[PDB]
């Protein structure tokens, strides 16, 4: 179909195989639809923190909006991650 | 970045309600989108190997998504 709207199928699929074992396989099928199961993340994040944007009359989502729209909806296990990377990038 | 800062913007300005987005924000989702494809290959492959099987298929990514709460909202995306 369009693949405008989804990430890239070559970046997808390559860190797929990085969690994967050397011998493991991976169908065309199944990394067209890891494309679109991430690209769904991004959605509903975004989703939640604009909603929060819309209740505190704020124009921009700012990175700690994403990051606590991941607690929100129970992806608490990556948020002290990202503060680490996000802080070695403002530094 | 792993990804596309650009692709990023471009998937989260597909929702109507965002206006503007910090440029940290994108660059907070390149990680974070990594970090939810390495995990849900990884349960993905656990079925894969419980059928005793090489290959990673959809079926293994429908599977995985079952198992775990935090992934309801993609039972749409991939059913069975």
């Amino acid at each position: 179909r369009e693949q405008d709207r989804f990430l890239p199928i070559a970046n997808v699929s390559r860190i797929m195989k990085k969690a994967l074992p050397a011998n493991a396989k991976i169908s065309k099928d199944a990394k067209e639809t890891m494309q679109e199961c991430v690209s769904e993340f991004i959605s509903f994040v975004t989703g939640e923190a604009s909603d929060k944007c819309q209740k505190e009359k704020r124009k921009t989502i700012n990175g700690d909006d994403l990051l606590w729209a991941m607690t929100t909806l129970g992806f608490e296990d990556y948020v002290e991650p990202l503060k680490v990377y996000l802080q070695r990038f403002r530094e | 970045h792993s990804l596309p800062l650009a692709r990023i913007k471009k998937i989260m300005k597909a929702d109507e309600d965002v206006r503007m987005i910090s440029a940290e924000a994108p660059v907070v989702f390149a990680r974070a989108c990594e970090m939810f494809i390495l995990e849900l290959t990884l349960r993905s492959w656990n079925h894969t190997e419980e059928n005793k099987r090489r290959t990673l298929q959809k079926n293994d990514i429908a599977a995985a998504v079952t198992r775990t709460d935090i992934f309801d909202f993609l039972v749409d995306i991939v059913p069975r």
